[PDB]
């Protein structure tokens, strides 16, 4: 045996599925893949033991109902090779919840009533992306869920696995602690003439107590899974999540936990599309340089975090001027 | 696992 064909890279051995219909677990453009393992496979992201390793975490596309299965063509025999396989079934066991069905028959009966699959919690906004040359029109809609939703604790630990492979840092949140806010994203789709429910992505917010009597609620966790991204739909979550909290007097404004260069990117399109038609960021105002009253608005009228309102100035400034 | 309120305790990546 060539040991080095039995050392995998577990970013690409990893093969993540949304699935809505049965043709996608034959269609490998459904397929989408990791950006991080090291949390379970080490810095090197690799797994040792095994020849053409395949790691098949399959999700149905709303409930994310689970299929769980490790396969490969060879493995390391101990009394030849005189090592033992890494338990890649163990390792993947500690960060999705038990109950996963473990062949496509089984993960099949399941999909046959994902109809009776909802959305958790309260509808915040319906969007729609409509085709400018007469083709599909798609339609998504964003929900704020908490663990008194029926089913929501048991869907939110199948979709916490997600963030592992997505976000460096990824812990997972205690739940138990009923300061976590979580929103939601879904869109709709039509299958055998029913309206059924696909996860998108999620944002999980905690409401950071600020004595005495305030909030500043901090942006913790937020994925729009791989097939989604780069369509709008994380803008649209996080101008639902400001809208969301501007209606509460007690919020001061709105922070994240340790915010990636993307988030950074993402935040700033977002608020500057919600500052850039406000009074105090007028051309006019915006020529004589950056005043407080800037941040005030972008405080009162969006719960925009100061640091957060500097930025919008910096970019709505370079945007008036060549 | 993060402390409380946090849900990016987990470690960076040394490639
Ligand atoms: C940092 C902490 C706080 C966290 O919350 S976790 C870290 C962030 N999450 C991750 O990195 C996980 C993996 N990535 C993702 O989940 C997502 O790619 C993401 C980073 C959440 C961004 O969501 P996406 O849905 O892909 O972004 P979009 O809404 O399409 O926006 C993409 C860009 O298109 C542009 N855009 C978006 N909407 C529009 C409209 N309507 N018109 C014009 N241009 C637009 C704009 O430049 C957006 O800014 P960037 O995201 O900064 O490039």
């Amino acid at each position: 045996k060539k040991l080095a064909e039995y050392k995998c890279n577990t970013n690409t051995a990893i093969e993540l599925k949304l699935v809505r219909f049965p043709e996608d677990l034959e269609n490998d453009i459904r397929t989408f893949f990791p950006e991080y393992t090291h949390q379970l496979f080490g810095d090197d992201e690799t797994a040792f033991g095994y020849k053409g390793l395949k790691i098949l975490l399959y999700y149905i596309a709303g409930s994310l109902s689970t299929m769980f299965r490790v396969e490969y063509a060879s493995k390391v025999d101990e009394n030849f090779d005189c090592v033992e396989a890494d338990d890649v079934e163990g390792k993947i066991r500690q960060i999705i919840p038990p109950g996963f069905c473990t062949n496509t028959n089984d993960f099949l009966s399941l999909l046959e009533k994902e109809v009776d699959f909802k959305p958790f919690g309260t509808l915040l906004h319906t969007y729609s992306v409509l085709s400018p040359t007469g083709g599909e029109n798609f339609t998504f809609q964003i929900y704020k869920a908490d663990m008194t939703c029926r089913g929501f604790r048991e869907y939110h630990e199948r979709l916490q696995t997600f963030l592992m492979w997505f976000i460096e840092t990824a812990s997972f949140i205690d739940v138990d602690d009923e300061r976590w806010h979580y929103f939601l994203v879904f869109e709709k789709y039509n299958k055998d003439g029913a309206t059924l429910f696909a996860t998108v992505g999620y944002m999980t917010v905690y409401n950071y107590y600020v004595y005495p009597d305030k909030t500043r609620p901090r942006v913790s966790q937020m994925l729009i899974l791989t097939p989604f991204q780069g369509q709008g739909h994380g803008a649209q979550l996080l101008e639902t999540v400001h809208r969301y909290y501007t209606e509460f007097p007690t919020v001061l404004d709105i922070t994240a936990e340790d915010p990636s260069k993307s988030y950074v990117k993402l935040r700033d399109f977002v608020l500057v599309k919600l500052c850039q038609d406000l009074p105090c960021f007028s051309r006019e105002k915006l020529m004589q340089g950056f005043n407080e009253d800037m941040a005030i608005e972008a405080q009162q009228k969006f719960k925009i975090n100061k640091q957060h309102a500097r930025r919008v100035y910096e970019i709505l400034r370079l945007l008036v001027t060549d | 696992k993060g402390g409380k309120g946090l849900g990016a305790g987990g470690a960076k990546r040394h490639r």
